C-alpha cells in the first residue's frame, strides 16, 4: 500500500462472503487460500521502528572485518551512493546505583558534554559514521586506567559521532534534536 | 467389549499400511497378545498379588513408600547424599512391622533383588583397587542377611545370587569393623541351617572358596603391610572367613553333610 | 624440528599429503547412510566397529592428540605462516578441523575407546577455549559424553564452569545445551551433582539464557487533537484536561493492571510516534516520545521515578486527575485530587504534535473530562490553560482513535493502511 | 535497612503482633525488574506466622509494620535477605529484593 | 579496566580481548512484525455525554514474551516462528530445563518453577499459534517439573497388587458381568494399596524449608478440565483434516496433548465421571478410527495398556473379594 | 511381525536378550500348525498351515534366531527350536530348500558354530545329583524340582534340538546331508 492507501484482504474461509469465486475459480479447481483452516492467519506486516541487526556477510556496500598488541574491528565499503550509518556494539555496559558518569576524552584531553546521569541504565556503545568512498573508521577496545573504547577516525572526520546510547530506534540524518526529558 | 475393538483396531492398523519404528509394532503386538491370551496377566500377577488385613494400612504404606524411594535412588548414580538416603530407607524397611508378619510379601515385591542390584552397582568399578562406599555395602549385606534369616524360602531365593557374590566376597574383610555385614557372611547365612540347600550346594563354588583360601594362605594383605603390621608370610583373616563359610557349608543341624 | 627452535628448513612437511590422508580417513570412518538395507547397514556397522577397535588398540588416538597438541601451540594462521611457510600457514586451520573430525569419527560409536581415553577430558576442556576449534572440541565432548557414563564421573565444577563461560563468551550455541543435557543424564540414570551444578551456575543471574515472562495486553486512547508550536501561527501554548474513573481493579488476572496517562509526542508533525512498536506492554512513558503518570511514579523512556504527593496512592476508583501542558518554557504537570505533584518533565523536546493519551491493560472504566458539550470539569484550570475541546480547529469534528492503527477486534474486514502524510499543513508572501 | 513505599492504604488500624498469623498476596521481583517469585500465579495466598523465624527477616519485619488491606513496596538489602551466598539456583549473591505485598486478612 | 572486562563474567583480566559476541550491529530495516490475532476490544461510549468522554475495557488479555538481555529487548513468543535460530535455541533451552530435573530431583524443580513461571506454562499449552517445537518443549517441561515424579512412583508399583481386607473391599465381589453388561475399564472401586501423592508449595521467601521432598504444587482440577476441553477440540479438528494443525503438523498437535493426558491418567486423577467422558470420546461404536500418524498411535498403545492394566487390577481385587 | 523379529535377531549384539515378545509369539506360531483320505487331508492342511507363514520369512527368522545365540541354552532357542519343529513337521522339502538356499547365499558360520555350541552342552544324566536328590528326599519331604528333578536339564530342549536336526535332513535331502558335514 502507498501513501494514505487503505485496503482489505480475504484469504477465504468465508465462501458466503467471497464475491467473485463463482465468477472465476470455482470451476477450474481453484481453492481459497484459507479454506481448510480452523483459525485466522497471523497476517504479518512490515514494521517501521528500525531496530539494530548484525551486519550480514552477504550485504553489499557494508563490510565489517575482525583482526586479532591490541584488538580492533576494521570496516570497509564499496559503493557509489553515500549515506550515514548507526553502527553499534552488541553487549551494553550496565551501571550500578552509585557509579554514574561518562566523559569523552579525545586525542587530547577530556573536552565534551557532561553526560553524567545514570541511576541504573544500559549504555550500548555505538558510533554514527558517514559512508565515504573509503571509510576506514573503526572501534578499538584499548586501556589506560579504566574501560576505554577508542573509535579511531581517519581523513574527512567532521560529521561522524561516537557515544553510548540506550535502546533508541530512529533512522534519519540529524545532528541534534534528540529526544530528552528532565524529571524534577 | 474392550478386547473386541482393541483387536479390531490392532489388526486394522497393521493391515492398512506397513509400519516403521519397530518399537511401535512391538507395542502393538504385545497389546494384541495380551488381549488374546487374557489369563496370562492373571497367572503373572497373582504371584505378585497380596492381601494383609483391614487394620495395618499405614505401616504397609510407609513400607511401600520407603521401597519406592529405594528404587528411585537406584535409578540415580551413587553419591554421599544418595548413600545417606539409601541407608535411611534400609533402616526404615528393617524397622517396619509388616516386614515380619508377611515375609512372602517382600519376595513378591522383589526387595532382595533391588538390594542385590544396588550392592552390585556399588561393588563394581574395580576389584582390588577400590572398595569405596563401604557403609552402603555393609547396609545391603546386613539387610540381605536379616531378610534371608527370617524365612525358609528367602534362603532359597538368595542361593541364586550366592553363586555370583562369591566372586567378590573378598571385600569388607580383613577389618574387624564388619564382623556381620559382608557378601561372604550373607552367603554363609543363606546356606546356613538347611540340609536341602546344603546338598543343592554343588561344586561350582566350593573350589572357588578353596582357591581364595589358598591365595590367602600364600599371600598376605597389602592393607596390613600398609597399616604397619610385621608382614607375616601369610594371612590369618581371609583364611579364617573362608574356613567359617566352609564350616557352615559342611556342617548342618549337627550332622556333617557327607557329600559336601 | 621447526617449532622447537630456529633450524634450517630442510624438513619434510607433508602438508598436502597429510590433508589428503585426513580427508580419506574421515570417509574411511563415515557412518552408514540411513537410506540403506538393514542387513547392509548392520554389516557396515560391524565393519566400522572392528575398524575403530583395531585403530584404538594401537594407541593412535594418543597420536592424533599429540599432533593437535603440537599444532595448538600457535594462535592463528598468521602466527603459523611466518614460521612454517605460506602453504602450512594457510592450511593449518583446515588441518586442525580435519584432525578434530577424525578424532570424533574414531569415537562416534565405540563404548570401549571412549572409556579408554576419558582421562584426556582434563586437556580437552582446557583447550576448549581456543575459539578457532571450539566447534570440533564441543562436538567431540558431546559424542564422548553421550556414550560412556564413567566420563561423567570425572566432570568437576571447573569443567562445567568452563562450558558455561564458553556459552557466555561465544554466544547462543545450541550444542552447548545438548552437551549440558547429556551431562545431566547419560543412560536412563541421572547425576545429581552435575544437575545441581548446572542449576546453580548457569541460570541464577538470568543474563543467560533467554528469560521469559507473561505480560498483559495494553492499549491507548487519544482524541483528534494536535498541538504544534513554532514561529508564526501558534495556539496559545496552553492546554488542560481532566480525567476521572468509575470502577477499577488492581489485579484482574495475574499482574497489576496497566493504567497511565500523559502526553505523547510525534515524529516531525505526522502520526505514528516512535516507541514500543505496537501490541506490547508499553503505554505512555515507556519511550522517549511519550510522558505519562500513573499515581506513584513519573514515566519517561520506560524508566519510572517515584515522586512525593499528599496521600500518594494508585489511581483507585473515583479519582480525578488533571493534566496541564505548556510548551515553551515550562513542561507537563499533573495534580492528584487538585493538589499538584512535586515533579515535572522539564527541558524536553518540543518538536512534534502533542496530544493527550491514556494507557490501560484491562478492567478499567476511564472518563476524559473537558468543557462544554464534551464534558464538565471537576476542578478549576490554572490561569491561561485552555482545553482540548478548544484546541480543536474551528469547523472540524473531534473523535477518539486508539493511538496509531486499527487496534480493533475485527474480522478480515479490517482496513489495513499504508504510509500517510503529515496532514499536508503541519506567513504571507513577501 | 528495609524501606517501605506504600501503594494503597490499609486504614492503618490493625498491625501484626507476635503470636498471630498473617495472610499476604505478593509478587516479588529482583532489582533489575526480573520477576523471581509471585503468590498470584498459584492463586493461593501465602500463610505464615509472625515471629516464628520461618520467612526472611526483610519480609517479616516489613510485614509487621503494615495494615490490613495495605499494599506496600518492600525494598530489601542483601545481608537482611540472603547474604553473600544468595539462594542456590534463583537469587545471585549480593542481590536486593523488591516485594509488592498486599495484606488480605490478619488473624 | 576494560570494555570487554565489564559486561562479561571475568573482571580481573586486564587483557583487552574481544569475544565472538562483540559484533557491529547497524540500524536495519529488513524486519517483519506480527499482527496479533486477538485485541483488547475497547468500547467507547459513542454517546458523548455532557459529563465526560467515556472509555471502557473489561475483558483481560495476556501474552508471553522472551527477553533478550544483551539486547535488552522484549519480543512476543509467536514472533519466533520466522527466526529459526532463536526458535531452535529456546527449544533446546526447554530441553535443558526438562533435563536438569528429569529424574526425581526436586530441589532443582522448585527453582525451575519460578525460573519459568507457574501459569505461563498454562498459557503456552493453551496457545494455538505456537511454533510446535516450543509447544512440545513446554509440555514436556510441565510434565517434568510436577507430574513426572509421582507418575514414575505410581508406575513402579503398577504390577504389585496389595489389597486390604476391609469391608469396603468386600463389595466388588460381583464385578458386574452378567445380565448383559461388562462394565467399564477403570470404573468402580479400587481399595488397593497405592502410593499417596502430595506436593509442597513453592516458596522462596520462607527460610529453611523442611525438606521439599515430593514436588512443587500445581493446580490439577483446572489442568484436567483444560485437557478434556482441548482433547475434544483436537479430535473435532482432526476429524475434518484441515491444513493448519496446532503447532505446525498434526504430530505437534497430538503427541504432547495425548502424552499429558496419559500421564494425568496414570497419576490418579479423572474420577469416575471424567473417565466416562474421556471414554465416550473414543469408544462410540472417534479417535481410534482416524488416520493417525505413528507417534500418535504409539501413545494410543500406552493408553490401551493402562486400560488393560486397570481391568487386570479390578479382576485381581474381585478375586480377593470372592476368596474372602 | 516376521520382519520385526528378523531385524531384532539381525542387530549385532553380544548376547541374545530375553525378548518376551518373541517368546510369546513363537509359541502361537508353533501351535498354529496341526482311512487313507483321513491321513492325507490332515497332511495337506498341515502343508497349508506351514505355507501360511514360511513364505513370509519364518524359515529365515528361525535360522537367524538360532544363529544369534552363538551357543547359549536359553528359553529363546528353546522356543525357536519348537517353531522349527512346527514348520518342518513331515518332509517339507520346500522349507528345507529355502533354509539351505539362505545358508548358502549368506555364508554365515555363526549358525553352525551355534549349533555345535548348543549341542555340546545340552544335558547328561549325572549320578551325583541323582543320589543327592535321593538323600534329600530320604532326609525330608523336599519338593521335587521342576526341571527333571535337577538331574536331567532341559531334556525336552535336547529332544527338540535333535528332532530339528533330523527334520532338516528328513526325506533324503543329500544336499543338506552333505552341507551338515
Amino acid at each position: 500500500l502507498g501513501v494514505a492507501q487503505v485496503g482489505r484482504m480475504n484469504f477465504g474461509k468465508d465462501v458466503s462472503t467471497l464475491k467473485y469465486f463463482t465468477i472465476c475459480g470455482l470451476q477450474e479447481g481453484y481453492e481459497p487460500f484459507a479454506v481448510n483452516t480452523n483459525r485466522d492467519i497471523t497476517m504479518w506486516l512490515s514494521k517501521r521502528l528500525p531496530q539494530f541487526l548484525q551486519v550480514p556477510s552477504n550485504h553489499e556496500h557494508i563490510e565489517v572485518t575482525r583482526i586479532d598488541k591490541v584488538t580492533q574491528k576494521s570496516f570497509g565499503s564499496q559503493n557509489n551512493n553515500t549515506d550515514i550509518m548507526f553502527y553499534r556494539l552488541s553487549m551494553p555496559i550496565e551501571c550500578a546505583x552509585x557509579x554514574x558518569x561518562x566523559x569523552x576524552x579525545x586525542x587530547x584531553x577530556x573536552x565534551x558534554x557532561x553526560x553524567x546521569x545514570x541511576x541504573x541504565x544500559x549504555x550500548x556503545d555505538s558510533d554514527f559514521e558517514v559512508l565515504m568512498k573509503t571509510a576506514h573508521g573503526h572501534l578499538v577496545p584499548d586501556r589506560i586506567d579504566k574501560d576505554k573504547e577508542t573509535p579511531k577516525p581517519e581523513f574527512n572526520n567532521h560529521k561522524d559521532y561516537a557515544q553510548e546510547k540506550p535502546s533508541r530506534l530512529k533512522q534519519x540524518x540529524x545532528x541534534x534534536x534528540x529526544x530528552x526529558x528532565x524529571x524534577x | 467389549s474392550l478386547q473386541q475393538l482393541i483387536s479390531e483396531t490392532m489388526v486394522r492398523w497393521a493391515q492398512e499400511s506397513v509400519i516403521e519404528d519397530p518399537e511401535l509394532v512391538r507395542a502393538m503386538f504385545v497389546l494384541l497378545h495380551r488381549q488374546y491370551d487374557g489369563i496370562g496377566g492373571l497367572v503373572r500377577a497373582l504371584p505378585k498379588t497380596y492381601t494383609i488385613n483391614g487394620v495395618s494400612v499405614e505401616d504397609t504404606i510407609n513400607l511401600l513408600a520407603s521401597l519406592g524411594q529405594i528404587r528411585s535412588l537406584l535409578s540415580v548414580r551413587m553419591g554421599k547424599e544418595e548413600e545417606k538416603l539409601m541407608i535411611r530407607g534400609l533402616g526404615d524397611i528393617m524397622n517396619n512391622k509388616v516386614f515380619y508378619q508377611h515375609p512372602n510379601l517382600m519376595r513378591a515385591l522383589g526387595m532382595h533383588e533391588t538390594v542385590m542390584e544396588v550392592m552390585v552397582n556399588v561393588l563394581g568399578g574395580g576389584e582390588s583397587k577400590e572398595i569405596t562406599f563401604p557403609k552402603m555395602v555393609a547396609n545391603c549385606c546386613r539387610f540381605l542377611c536379616y531378610f534371608c534369616r527370617i524365612s525358609r524360602q528367602n534362603q532359597k531365593a538368595m542361593f541364586d545370587h550366592l553363586s555370583y557374590l562369591l566372586e567378590n566376597s573378598s571385600v569388607g574383610l580383613a577389618s574387624p569393623a564388619m564382623r556381620g555385614s559382608t557378601p561372604l557372611d550373607v552367603a554363609a547365612a543363606s546356606v546356613m541351617d538347611n540340609n536341602e540347600l546344603a546338598l543343592a550346594l554343588r561344586e561350582p563354588d566350593l573350589e572357588k572358596v578353596v582357591r581364595y583360601l589358598a591365595g590367602c594362605g600364600l599371600q598376605s594383605c597389602q592393607m596390613l603391610v600398609s597399616k604397619g603390621y610385621p608382614d607375616i608370610g601369610w594371612n590369618p583373616v581371609e583364611g579364617e572367613r573362608y574356613l567359617d563359610f566352609l564350616r557352615f557349608a559342611v556342617f548342618c543341624n549337627g550332622e556333617s553333610v557327607e557329600e559336601n | 624440528a621447526l617449532s622447537k627452535k630456529v633450524k634450517l628448513p630442510t624438513i619434510d612437511l607433508p602438508i598436502e599429503s597429510v590433508s589428503l590422508s585426513l580427508q580419506d580417513l574421515i570417509g574411511y570412518f563415515h557412518p552408514p547412510d540411513e537410506h540403506l538395507e538393514h542387513e547392509d547397514k548392520q554389516n557396515r556397522l560391524r565393519a566400522l566397529k572392528n575398524r575403530q577397535n583395531l585403530f584404538q588398540e594401537e594407541g593412535m588416538i594418543n597420536l592424533v592428540l599429540e599432533c593437535i597438541d603440537r599444532l595448538h601451540v600457535y594462535s592463528s594462521a598468521a602466527h603459523f605462516a611466518d614460521v612454517a611457510g605460506r602453504e602450512a600457514g594457510e592450511s593449518w586451520k583446515s588441518i586442525l578441523n580435519s584432525l578434530y573430525e577424525l578424532l570424533a569419527a574414531l569415537i562416534r560409536g565405540n563404548r570401549k575407546n571412549c572409556a579408554q581415553f576419558s582421562g584426556s577430558l582434563d586437556w580437552l576442556i582446557s583447550r576448549l577455549e581456543r575459539l578457532e576449534a571450539s566447534s570440533g572440541i564441543l562436538e567431540v565432548l558431546h559424542c564422548v559424553l553421550v556414550e560412556s557414563p564413567e566420563a561423567l564421573n570425572i566432570i568437576k565444577e571447573g569443567h562445567i564452569k568452563s562450558i558455561i563461560s564458553l556459552l557466555d563468551k561465544h554466544g547462543r550455541n545450541h550444542k552447548v545445551l545438548d552437551v549440558l543435557c547429556s551431562l545431566c543424564v547419560c543412560h536412563g540414570v541421572a547425576v545429581r551433582s552435575n544437575q545441581h551444578l548446572i542449576c546453580d551456575n548457569l541460570l541464577p543471574g538470568r543474563d543467560l539464557l533467554l528469560q521469559t515472562r507473561l505480560v498483559n495486553h495494553v492499549s491507548s486512547m487519544r482524541p483528534n487533537i494536535f498541538l504544534g508550536v513554532s514561529e508564526g501561527s501558534a495556539q496559545y501554548k496552553k492546554w488542560y484536561y481532566e480525567l476521572m474513573v468509575d470502577h477499577t481493579e488492581p489485579f484482574v488476572t495475574a499482574e497489576a493492571t496497566h493504567l497511565r496517562v500523559g502526553w505523547a509526542s510525534t515524529e516531525g508533525y505526522s502520526p505514528y510516534p516512535g516507541g514500543g512498536e505496537e501490541w506490547g506492554g508499553n503505554g505512555v512513558g515507556d519511550d522517549l516520545f511519550s510522558y505519562g503518570f500513573d499515581g506513584l511514579h513519573l514515566w519517561s523512556g520506560c524508566i519510572a521515578r517515584t515522586v512525593s504527593s499528599p496521600n500518594q496512592h494508585l489511581l483507585r476508583t473515583d479519582d480525578v486527575i488533571s493534566c496541564c501542558l505548556d510548551l515553551s518554557a515550562p513542561s507537563i504537570s499533573f495534580r492528584i485530587n487538585g493538589q499538584p505533584v512535586q515533579g515535572m518533565f522539564e527541558n524536553f523536546n518540543i518538536d512534534g504534535l502533542f496530544f493527550p493519551v491514556v494507557s490501560f491493560s484491562a478492567g478499567i472504566k476511564v472518563r476524559f473530562l473537558l468543557g462544554g458539550r464534551h464534558g464538565e470539569f471537576k476542578f478549576l484550570p490554572p490561569p491561561g490553560y485552555a482545553a482540548c475541546y478548544e484546541a480543536v480547529l474551528p469547523k472540524e469534528k473531534l473523535k477518539v482513535e486508539h493511538s496509531r492503527e486499527y487496534k480493533q477486534e475485527r474480522t478480515y474486514t479490517r482496513d489495513l493502511l499504508g504510509p500517510t502524510v503529515s496532514l499536508t499543513q503541519a506567513v504571507p508572501v513577501d | 535497612g528495609v524501606e517501605i513505599e506504600t501503594i494503597s492504604p490499609g486504614d492503618g488500624r490493625t498491625f501484626p503482633k507476635k503470636g498471630q498469623t498473617c495472610v499476604v498476596h505478593y509478587t516479588g521481583m529482583l532489582q533489575n525488574g526480573k520477576k523471581f517469585d509471585s503468590s498470584r500465579d498459584r492463586n493461593k495466598p501465602f500463610k505464615f506466622r509472625i515471629g516464628k523465624q520461618e520467612v526472611i527477616k526483610g519480609f517479616e519485619e516489613g510485614a509487621a509494620q503494615m495494615s490490613l488491606g495495605q499494599r506496600a513496596k518492600l525494598t530489601c538489602t542483601p545481608d537482611v535477605a540472603y547474604g553473600a551466598t544468595g539462594h542456590p539456583g534463583v537469587i545471585p549473591p549480593n542481590a536486593t529484593l523488591i516485594f509488592d505485598v498486599e495484606l488480605l486478612n490478619l488473624e | 579496566p576494560l570494555s570487554a572486562g565489564l559486561f562479561k563474567s571475568e573482571h580481573k583480566n586486564p587483557v583487552p580481548q574481544c569475544p565472538p559476541r562483540l559484533h557491529v550491529q547497524f540500524l536495519s530495516h529488513v524486519l517483519w512484525s506480527r499482527m496479533p490475532n486477538q485485541f483488547l476490544k475497547v468500547d467507547v461510549s459513542r454517546i458523548s455525554e455532557r459529563q465526560g468522554w467515556l472509555v471502557q475495557c473489561l475483558d483481560p488479555l495476556q501474552f508471553m514474551s522472551l527477553h533478550i538481555p544483551e539486547e535488552n529487548r522484549s519480543v512476543d513468543i509467536l514472533e519466533l516462528t520466522e527466526q529459526e535460530e532463536l526458535l531452535q535455541f529456546h527449544y533446546h533451552t526447554l530441553r535443558l530445563y526438562s533435563a536438569v530435573c528429569a529424574l526425581g530431583n526436586h530441589r532443582v524443580a522448585h527453582a525451575l518453577c519460578s525460573h519459568v513461571d507457574e501459569p505461563q506454562l498454562l498459557y503456552a499449552i493453551e496457545n494455538k499459534y505456537m511454533p510446535g517445537l516450543l509447544r512440545a518443549g513446554y509440555y514436556d517441561l510441565l510434565i517434568d517439573i510436577h507430574l513426572s515424579s509421582y507418575a514414575t512412583a505410581r508406575l513402579m508399583m503398577n504390577n504389585e497388587f496389595i489389597v486390604p481386607m476391609t469391608e469396603e473391599t468386600k463389595s466388588i465381589t460381583l464385578f458386574p458381568d452378567e445380565n448383559k453388561k461388562h462394565g467399564l475399564p477403570g470404573i468402580g472401586l479400587s481399595t488397593s494399596l497405592r502410593p499417596r501423592m502430595r506436593f509442597s508449595s513453592p516458596s522462596f521467601v520462607s527460610i529453611s524449608n523442611d525438606c521439599y521432598q515430593y514436588s512443587p504444587e500445581f493446580p490439577l482440577d483446572i489442568l484436567k478440565a483444560k485437557t478434556i476441553q482441548m482433547l475434544t477440540e483436537a479430535v473435532k479438528e482432526g476429524s475434518l483434516h484441515a491444513r493448519d494443525p496446532v503447532g505446525g503438523t498434526t504430530e505437534f498437535l497430538f503427541v504432547p496433548l495425548i502424552k499429558l493426558f496419559y500421564t494425568l491418567l496414570i497419576m490418579g486423577i479423572f474420577h469416575n465421571e471424567d473417565l466416562k467422558h474421556i471414554l465416550q470420546l473414543i469408544e462410540p461404536s472417534g479417535l481410534l478410527q482416524m488416520k493417525l500418524p505413528e507417534p500418535v498411535k504409539l501413545q494410543m498403545c500406552l493408553l490401551l495398556q493402562y486400560l488393560c492394566d486397570c481391568q487386570v487390577r479390578h479382576r485381581i481385587e474381585a478375586i480377593v473379594a470372592f476368596s474372602d | 511381525l516376521i520382519l520385526l523379529f528378523s531385524r531384532t535377531a539381525l542387530t549385532e549384539k553380544c548376547k541374545l536378550e530375553e525378548d518376551f515378545l518373541y517368546m510369546a509369539y513363537a509359541d502361537i506360531m508353533a501351535k498354529s500348525c496341526h482311512s487313507f483320505e483321513e491321513k492325507e487331508m490332515e497332511k495337506q492342511k498341515l502343508l497349508y498351515q506351514q505355507a501360511r507363514l514360511h513364505d513370509r520369512g519364518a524359515a529365515e527368522m528361525v535360522l537367524q534366531t538360532i544363529s544369534a545365540s552363538k551357543g547359549e541354552t536359553g528359553p529363546m532357542v528353546a522356543a525357536t527350536l519348537k517353531l522349527g519343529i512346527a514348520i518342518l513337521n513331515g518332509g517339507n522339502s520346500t522349507v528345507q530348500q529355502k533354509m539351505l538356499d539362505y545358508l548358502k547365499e549368506k555364508k554365515d558360520v555363526g549358525f553352525f558354530q551355534s549349533l555345535a555350541g548348543l549341542m555340546q552342552s545340552c544335558s547328561v544324566l549325572d549320578l551325583n545329583a541323582f543320589e543327592r536328590q535321593n538323600k534329600a528326599e530320604g532326609l525330608g519331604m523336599v519338593t521335587e524340582e521342576g526341571s527333571g528333578e535337577k538331574v536331567l536339564q532341559d531334556d525336552e530342549f535336547t529332544c527338540d534340538l535333535f528332532r530339528f536336526l533330523q527334520l532338516l535332513c528328513e526325506g533324503h535331502n543329500s544336499d543338506f546331508q552333505n552341507y551338515l558335514r
